[PDB]
C-alpha cells in the first residue's frame, strides 16, 4: 500500500546510486537504428565460448547518458556511437585507451583508426564507416557525370525533357560542404594529433571557388535555392531528377520507389574529389568497466570478424565497414563499394565541440549566399569570422 | 553546533522565516517518512543558542516539505503524504487555516514565490506541479512536465497496455513566470507558464537516466540553475545555453537536495542518502571536474542517517545552515 | 510480503569507510532487518512481534478541521 510504496522509492534511489558495472560479464549500449539483436547473436556466441554473459541495450539518449554516467563507474562496459562524440568523452578520460596490436590494426583501414584517436591514444575500435555519395536514375542517366562542372550542360538536355539533373538538400551543409570542400575549404587545421580551432577553412580561396560554383547553379536556375531533404527524397524517388546526394540511410526509400538507381563516386570540382565529411561507428571501452580484456576479447575476436559483422549487417545493414576482410565481401555491391570511395575521398568529421559554431555559421552562409541574400564573399567571411570570434 | 531533536519523527525538510531571523520550521514524519503523523516544528533559536520548540502541528498523514509565506510573517505550508497541502498559521494550535487538496498522490515539495510573494507552487508523486493561491481553495494552474523524448518513445495507449514523480519544482526568483523541475525520469524541466499547454515546456537529460531528485536556481544568475539526483552528481546548467560545470561523485548515495546560497553566486550545499551535508564552490564561475578537490569547501558528518533538508540562514554571519534528516535531528551550523 | 521483499532488497544492497559505518550501524537500516526477517509488520503504525507491541511513534488520528477565518 502507501508504505511499501514510499519504500519502493526509497529503496531504488538507495540500490541505483551504490550499484557499479557487474565484474565479469559485458553491458553494451548502441543506438536503436542499429543492429542490436545482430549483436546480441554475437553477444551470445561469446558466451557460449567463453561463458560470459553479454547484454545488449539500446536506451534513448544514450549519447548523453554515457557522459553523465560514466564517472560513477556505472553504465556500459562498450558504447558504440559515431565517433565525433568520443572526443568528448576521451577529453573527459571517459574512454579506455585501447589495445590492438599492430597485426589486427591491419585489419582494419589504416584511416578508420584516426576517427578514434584522441591525443595521441586509441580511445575505440572503429566499426562502420558512412559518407555521402553520388545517387543516380539509371534510366533518365545511365553514365552519370564525373565532374560538376557537367552539370549546366546535363540539366540543359534534362530539362527540355521536363526533368532536371541534380536536386539535394542546400539547407544543411553536410550536403553541400563536400563541394565547397573540393577546392580547399575546410572546417578546423588537423596537426600533431589535435585540431587547431584558431585555423580555419572557410572563407578561404577554395571554398569560395566551391560555393561561387553552388551559386551559379542557382542563378543559372540548374538548381532551386529552396531545395531541401524533403523536396529532393521526393523528386528523386518520384523519378523527376535525374541525380541526388544523400548517404545510405536513404536508399530503403529508394528501393521501395522502385526507381532503377546506381550509388557512385560524387563529381570532382576542378579535377579534385568532393570531400564529403566521414562519420565512423566507433565502440568503446568504458574506462571504468572492470572487464577491459573481456571486452577487447569480445571486440577483436568476435565481433571485428567477417562473421560478427555478418550477424550485425544482416540485422541491419551497417553501410560500408572498416574490417578489410569484409569490406571486400560488402563491395561487389556497387553501392557500398561507393560509399568507401566517397569517405576515402573525404575527411573524418572533426571530433571537437566547435563544429557546433562551424555548422552555425556554415549554415548561414550558404543559406544566405544560395538565397542572393549576401553575395559569396562576404557570406563566408562573415561565417569565417563567427568561427573564429 | 546548536541543535534539537524531534523524537521519532525524521527531518525532510527544513527552512529559516524570511521574517523573524532566529526562527525557523521543520517538516517531518514518523517511521521515517513511511507511515504514521507528520509533524510541523516550529522552532526559535536564543541568545545562547539553544533551539526550543514554540509551537508545532501534528497532521495525519507524513510531511515532506514546507515553504513560509513570504507575505504573512505568522504563515507556513507543508505538503504532505495524503495529496493535500496545508497552510498554518503559527498562532493557533493543532489545526492549519486551509487546506489544499487536488493532487492525487504524495506532494513531495512546495515553494513560495518570491518575486509576486503572493502565490506558491506544488509538486507530486502523481506526476503534476500546481500554482496556488493561499486565498482560494482550487488551483491556478497545472504543469506537467513532458520531455520530448520521453513523449516520443511513450506508447500512446501506456495506461492501458500493462507491462512520473516530480521530486522538486520551484519559481524562478529572477523571472515571475519561470518554473523549473526535476523528475524521476532523469530530466529537469522549464515552464514557461505564459504560454499554452502542450507549448510552454524545455526539458533538458541532468542525471544520466536515473531519478533527479532536487534543483535550485542560482539566487544572483537569472539563467543559472543546479540539479542533484541518484547519479552522485550535481550538475550546474545555464538555461539560456547546456552543463557549464559539473561535480561527479558528489556524494556517495543519492543526492536529495541541492541550495544555492543567498550570500555568494558561486556557492551551493548538497545533502545525501550519504548521510552527509556538503558546500561547494562553483570553479565554472574552469570546472570542478578537473580541480584536485572538485571545488568542495566543507564537509558537515555529524547526522547518523540520510540527510533530507537543508538550507541557508538568510541574516547574520553569512554561511550559517540548517539540516535536518532522518535521526530526528536539527543541526545548526557554520559552513564558512 | 512486498514490503518484506523491498526491505530485503535495501538489506542486500547497502549493509567510503565512514559512509559504510554509518550504514552498518542505522537506525532505518536496523528497521529493514526486522521487517525483512518478519518481526517488524504493519499493525498506521508498526509493531514487534518479539515484544508483542510497538515501534515508532504511536499514530494519532488528525481531523481534517480548519481554523474559521478569525485572524489577520
Ligand atoms: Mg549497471
Ligand atoms: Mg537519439
Ligand atoms: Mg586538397
Ligand atoms: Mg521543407
Ligand atoms: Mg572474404
Ligand atoms: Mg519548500
Amino acid at each position: 500500500g502507501s508504505m511499501s510504496q514510499r519504500l519502493q522509492s526509497i529503496k531504488d534511489h538507495l540500490v541505483e546510486s551504490r550499484s557499479k558495472i557487474e565484474e565479469g560479464k559485458l553491458v553494451i549500449w548502441i543506438n536503436g537504428d542499429k543492429g542490436y539483436n545482430g549483436l546480441a547473436e554475437v553477444g551470445k556466441k561469446f558466451e557460449k565460448d567463453t561463458g560470459i554473459k553479454v547484454t545488449v541495450e539500446h536506451p534513448d539518449k544514450l549519447e548523453e547518458k554515457f557522459p553523465q554516467v560514466a564517472a560513477t563507474g556505472d553504465g556500459p562496459d562498450i558504447i558504440f556511437w559515431a565517433h565525433d562524440r568520443f572526443g568528448g568523452y576521451a577529453q573527459s578520460g571517459l574512454l579506455a585507451e585501447i589495445t590492438p596490436d599492430k597485426a589486427f590494426q591491419d585489419k582494419l583501414y589504416p584511416f578508420t583508426w584516426d576517427a578514434v584517436r584522441y591525443n595521441g591514444k586509441l580511445i575505440a575500435y572503429p566499426i562502420a564507416v558512412e559518407a555521402l555519395s553520388l545517387i543516380y536514375n539509371k534510366d533518365l542517366l545511365p553514365n552519370p557525370p564525373k565532374t560538376w562542372e557537367e552539370i549546366p550542360a546535363l540539366d540543359k538536355e534534362l530539362k527540355a525533357k521536363g526533368k532536371s539533373a541534380l536536386m539535394f538538400n542546400l539547407q544543411e551543409p553536410y550536403f553541400t560542404w563536400p563541394l565547397i570542400a573540393a577546392d580547399g575549404g575546410y572546417a578546423f587545421k588537423y596537426e600533431n594529433g589535435k585540431y587547431d580551432i584558431k585555423d580555419v577553412g572557410v572563407d578561404n580561396a577554395g571554398a569560395k571557388a566551391g560555393l561561387t560554383f553552388l551559386v551559379d547553379l542557382i542563378k543559372n536556375k540548374h538548381m532551386n535555392a529552396d531545395t531541401d531533404y524533403s523536396i529532393a527524397e521526393a523528386a528523386f524517388n518520384k523519378g523527376e531528377t535525374a541525380m541526388t546526394i544523400n548517404g545510405p540511410w536513404a536508399w530503403s526509400n529508394i528501393d521501395t520507389s522502385k526507381v532503377n538507381y546506381g550509388v557512385t563516386v560524387l563529381p570532382t570540382f576542378k579535377g579534385q574529389p568532393s570531400k564529403p565529411f566521414v562519420g565512423v561507428l566507433s565502440a568503446g571501452i568504458n574506462a571504468a568497466s572492470p572487464n577491459k580484456e573481456l571486452a577487447k576479447e569480445f571486440l577483436e575476436n568476435y565481433l571485428l570478424t567477417d562473421e560478427g559483422l555478418e550477424a550485425v549487417n544482416k540485422d541491419k545493414p551497417l553501410g560500408a565497414v572498416a574490417l578489410k576482410s569484409y569490406e571486400e565481401e560488402l563491395a561487389k555491391d556497387p553501392r557500398i563499394a561507393a560509399t568507401m570511395e566517397n569517405a576515402q575521398k573525404g575527411e573524418i568529421m572533426p571530433n571537437i565541440p566547435q563544429m557546433s559554431a562551424f555548422w552555425y555559421a556554415v549554415r548561414t552562409a550558404v543559406i544566405n549566399a544560395a538565397s542572393g541574400r549576401q553575395t559569396v564573399d562576404e557570406a563566408l567571411k562573415d561565417a569565417q569570422t563567427r568561427i573564429t570570434k | 553546533m546548536l541543535r534539537y531533536h524531534m523524537q521519532g519523527f525524521s527531518g525532510y525538510g527544513v527552512q529559516y522565516s524570511p521574517f523573524f531571523d532566529n526562527r525557523l520550521a521543520v517538516a517531518a514524519g514518523s517511521n521515517f517518512g513511511l507511515v504514521g503523523n507528520g509533524k510541523l516544528f516550529i522552532l526559535e533559536i536564543d541568545r545562547s543558542g539553544r533551539i526550543v520548540e514554540v509551537n508545532s502541528f501534528l497532521t495525519q498523514d507524513c510531511l515532506f516539505d514546507l515553504a513560509w509565506n513570504e507575505s504573512h510573517e505568522n504563515q507556513v505550508l507543508v505538503a504532505q503524504g495524503d495529496g493535500t497541502l496545508r497552510l498554518f498559521d503559527t498562532t493557533f494550535k493543532e489545526f492549519p487555516i486551509a487546506i489544499f487538496k487536488e493532487h492525487e498522490r504524495e506532494v513531495f515539495s512546495c515553494n513560495w514565490n518570491l518575486v509576486n510573494r503572493q502565490n506558491f507552487l506544488s509538486s507530486s508523486w502523481d506526476g503534476s506541479i500546481k500554482i496556488w493561491s493561499p486565498l482560494r481553495k482550487q488551483s491556478l494552474m497545472t504543469l506537467t512536465p513532458r520531455p520530448l523524448e520521453i513523449t516520443k518513445m511513450v506508447d500512446p495507449l501506456n495506461a492501458i497496455i500493462l507491462k512520473n514523480c516530480v521530486y522538486q519544482a520551484q519559481f524562478s526568483p529572477h523571472d515571475q513566470n519561470l518554473v523549473l523541475s526535476c523528475s524521476g525520469n532523469s530530466y529537469a524541466s522549464l515552464f514557461d507558464i505564459r504560454l499554452p499547454s502542450g507549448k510552454n515546456q524545455n526539458n533538458f537529460l541532468v542525471h544520466s537516466g536515473l531519478e533527479a531528485l532536487t534543483c535550485d536556481f542560482n539566487k544572483y544568475r537569472p539563467y543559472v540553475v543546479a540539479t542533484g539526483g541518484v547519479d552522485n552528481a550535481i550538475r550546474i546548467w545555464d538555461i539560456r545555453m547546456s552543463c557549464i560545470n559539473e561535480i561527479p561523485n558528489a556524494h556517495g548515495l543519492a543526492i536529495r537536495k541541492v541550495t544555492w546560497s543567498p550570500h555568494h553566486s558561486n556557492i551551493l550545499m548538497s545533502a545525501s542518502y550519504d548521510m552527509t551535508c556538503r558546500i561547494w564552490r562553483d570553479l565554472s564561475n574552469k570546472t570542478n571536474s578537473t580541480d584536485a578537490t572538485k571545488g568542495s569547501i566543507f564537509n558537515f558528518t555529524q547526522h547518523s542517517e540520510f540527510v533530507f533538508g537543508a538550507d541557508w540562514s538568510l541574516w547574520g554571519k553569512p554561511g550559517y545552515v540548517a539540516s535536518t534528516a532522518w535521526d530526528g535531528n536539527l543541526f545548526v551550523w557554520n559552513g564558512l | 510480503s512486498e514490503l518484506q521483499r523491498i526491505a530485503t532488497d535495501i538489506v542486500k544492497c547497502c549493509t567510503s569507510s565512514s559512509v559504510e559505518s554509518k550504514l552498518s550501524e542505522s537506525k532505518f537500516i536496523q528497521l529493514m532487518r526486522n521487517i525483512s526477517s518478519g518481526d517488524v509488520t504493519l499493525k498506521s503504525e508498526l509493531f514487534s512481534s518479539n515484544n508483542g507491541e510497538l515501534v515508532g511513534n504511536r499514530h494519532i488520528f488528525v481531523k481534517d478541521e480548519i481554523h474559521k477565518d478569525i485572524l489577520d
